[PDB]
């Protein structure tokens, strides 16, 4: 009953999630992307200097 | 997610640094690159006449 209450509650609070976090990290793993590709860019620009 | 944001310019604020920088050095340069080429010009130019100068002398 506990796999029946506290699963199910956690279920919903996690689509709850889904609809609000999953625009938002899918915001922030592809702000994630703009660090890892400026980070290389800097380094060879740094060897060019 | 802010905070990103901030942290992310940083480094887009670095690469106009190098790149600003990288391209003054290579402004010196040409500069001394076209100088070079100027009084090897005239070296070059000076040579060949006095090769043909010598022959025509004798």
């Amino acid at each position: 009953t506990s796999m029946k209450i506290q699963f199910k509650t956690a279920m919903p609070p996690t689509e709850v999630l889904l609809e609000s976090i999953q625009s938002k990290v899918e915001s922030i793993e592809q702000l994630q992307r703009k660090l890892q590709h400026v980070q290389p860019l800097e380094q060879q620009n740094n060897e060019m200097c | 997610d802010s905070y990103l944001k901030h942290q992310e310019i940083v480094l887009d604020t670095l690469l106009p640094q190098t790149v600003s920088n990288q391209w003054r050095i290579n402004n010196d340069y040409i500069r001394q690159t076209c100088t070079i080429v100027e009084e090897m010009n005239i070296q070059q130019r000076k040579q060949i006449n006095d090769l043909e100068i010598y022959r025509k002398r004798l």
